[PDB]
């Protein structure tokens, strides 16, 4: 009987440690947005480019939610949706009576094609969060290092509703820094460093353990 | 236990929520419910000039006639003007062609002309790219004042190849 006793003790450890390692993790998080916005029709079927709505990724650290002025310059001429886009779950009248909710937030009127003077913003639900001791900046992490826009937030164009893809818990930031390279070809900031040590030490360096990106004052100060 | 339609449980949230005011969240004290209060009219921050031509039919052709590009030849031949056209413009206008785009094939909305049909100067792009001519919108919210001129040189190179 001791063999099965040991087995159960080992299993017991497994189902405690595993629990504790999955406390501060928010994978596969899906709330209910007040509109039913679809990243699948816009970014996947129409092939709208990814930087269009989310425009602040190049300059600022917060690639924010697009404001309701971007929701009008495409949607002045699109009132109804289609006839070959409604599915088994979603009908045409579900979409047409919900694109009208975009007109109530801005104040657009369908009849005489003019703005009214009553505006209400849309309370979105933010699904990617970090505690506010970290310092992540989208600007020097997309424009400087040429990272593709699906390798951090998942294959976003194949989602009907939005889902958090990665876990963001401090051991995914370190792990992707161990196995990548800084871009030293184009930048003139690296001419003092990259032309050096090719004569002395080596051809290229990783990000984490060489430039110094694993120090407690560069990420949370 | 952890559900997926609600966030997961936490162990002593010491420094997780914010005492300061991170930009887009909701507050209670402000004028609206927002956190992005509008600046006062008529002020000027450091590194920005206000556009001095008003809206269409009286300031359109006045901008088309006498308005020039304040760039240099070092910045035009950089390739950054092409990359901004690759993002913000192929969805209606064509990439190498004019008017073919991605959305008159799918027939979602019609009425996008070519660049052979309408004669446009280098100052007449910048007046439309900030205001829009009856079916466009203000792309000033997306691009910056140094970057609208980088697009305008690339569009002139697209008309010359047509
Ligand atoms: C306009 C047609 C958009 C395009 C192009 C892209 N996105 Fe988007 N995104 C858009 C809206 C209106 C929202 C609001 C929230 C919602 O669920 O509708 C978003 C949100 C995101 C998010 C999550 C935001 C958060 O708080 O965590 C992500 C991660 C995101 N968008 C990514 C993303 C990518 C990778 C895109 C290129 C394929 C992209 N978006 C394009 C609207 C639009
Ligand atoms: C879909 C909403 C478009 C986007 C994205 C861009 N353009 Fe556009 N543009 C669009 C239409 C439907 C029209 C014609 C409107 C009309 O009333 O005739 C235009 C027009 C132009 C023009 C010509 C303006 C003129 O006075 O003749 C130019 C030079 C132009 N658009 C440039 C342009 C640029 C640089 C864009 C990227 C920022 C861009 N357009 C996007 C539709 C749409
Ligand atoms: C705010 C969110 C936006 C912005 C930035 C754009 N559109 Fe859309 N759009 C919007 C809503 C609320 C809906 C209906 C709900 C849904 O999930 O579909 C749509 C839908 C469309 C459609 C109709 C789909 C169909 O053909 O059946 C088209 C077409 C479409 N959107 C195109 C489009 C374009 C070209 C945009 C410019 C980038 C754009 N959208 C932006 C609201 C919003
Ligand atoms: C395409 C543009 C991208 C790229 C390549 C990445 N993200 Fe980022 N991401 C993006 C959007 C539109 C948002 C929502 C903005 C918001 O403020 O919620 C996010 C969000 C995040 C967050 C949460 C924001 C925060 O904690 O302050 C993090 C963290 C985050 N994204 C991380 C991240 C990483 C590590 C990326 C790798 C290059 C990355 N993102 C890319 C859109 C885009
Ligand atoms: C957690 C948020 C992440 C994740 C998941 C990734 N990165 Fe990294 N990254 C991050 C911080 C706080 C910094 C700044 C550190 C510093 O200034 O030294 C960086 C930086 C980089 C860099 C260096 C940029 C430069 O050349 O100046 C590179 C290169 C880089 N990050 C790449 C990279 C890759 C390929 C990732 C996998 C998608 C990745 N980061 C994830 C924070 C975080
Ligand atoms: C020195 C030790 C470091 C190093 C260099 C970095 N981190 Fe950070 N970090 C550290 C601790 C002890 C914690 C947890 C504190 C807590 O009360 O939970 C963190 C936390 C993060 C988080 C949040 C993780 C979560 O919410 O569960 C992120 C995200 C994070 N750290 C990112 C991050 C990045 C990008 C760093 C640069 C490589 C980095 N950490 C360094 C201790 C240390």
């Amino acid at each position: 009987v001791l063999v099965t006793s040991i087995f159960l003790l080992l299993a017991s450890g497994y189902f405690v440690y595993g629990y504790l390692m999955q406390v501060g993790v928010d994978q596969n998080y899906e709330p209910i947005q007040p509109i039913h916005y679809s990243h699948k029709i816009h970014a996947g079927d129409n092939e709208i480019n990814c930087k269009y709505c989310h425009s602040a990724a190049r300059v600022s650290k917060t690639a924010g939610i697009p404001s309701l002025n971007v929701c009008m310059n495409c949607h002045k001429n699109i009132s109804e949706v289609a006839e070959t886009t409604a599915t088994a779950e979603y009908s045409k009248a579900f979409y047409d009576a919900q694109i009208q909710k975009l007109y109530d937030a801005v104040g657009w009127d369908k009849t005489k094609q003019a703005y009214t003077g009553k505006t209400q913003p849309v309370k979105w639900v933010r699904i990617h969060n970090l505690p506010d001791f970290v310092y992540f900046n989208h600007s020097q992490h997309v424009s400087v290092a040429g990272v593709e826009c699906q390798t951090c937030h998942g294959p976003v164009q194949e989602f009907e509703i939005m889902k958090q893809y990665s876990k963001l818990t401090m051991g995914w930031c370190v792990d992707c820094h161990r196995k990548t390279d800084v871009k030293m070809e184009g930048n003139a900031y690296y001419e003092k460093i990259h032309a050096e040590l090719s004569k002395k030490y080596g051809v290229e360096k990783l990000t984490a353990a060489q430039m110094g990106g694993l120090e407690c004052g560069k990420c949370h100060y | 236990c952890h559900n997926n339609s609600a966030p997961n449980y936490q162990y002593f949230p010491n420094m997780y929520e914010s005492v300061a005011y991170e930009p887009y969240t909701e507050a209670k004290i402000f004028k609206g419910g927002k956190e992005g209060q509008l600046p006062v009219e008529g002020t000027i921050n450091r590194g920005f000039e206000p556009y001095e031509y008003e809206n269409s039919t009286a300031g359109y052709e006045l901008a088309k006639a006498n308005l020039k590009s304040p760039l240099t030849e070092e910045e035009k031949n950089s390739g950054k003007g092409k990359e901004l056209f690759e993002i913000y413009c192929i969805s209606c206008h064509g990439a190498a062609g004019n008017g073919k785009g991605k959305l008159v094939e799918r027939e979602k909305f019609l009425g996008v002309p070519s660049y052979k049909d309408r004669e446009i100067t280098e100052g007449s792009i910048f007046h439309v790219e900030t205001y829009g001519l009856n079916a466009m919108g203000s792309h000033a919210n997306q691009l910056s004042a140094h970057e609208r001129w980088l697009v305008a040189d690339y569009v002139l190179k697209l008309k010359s190849q047509l």
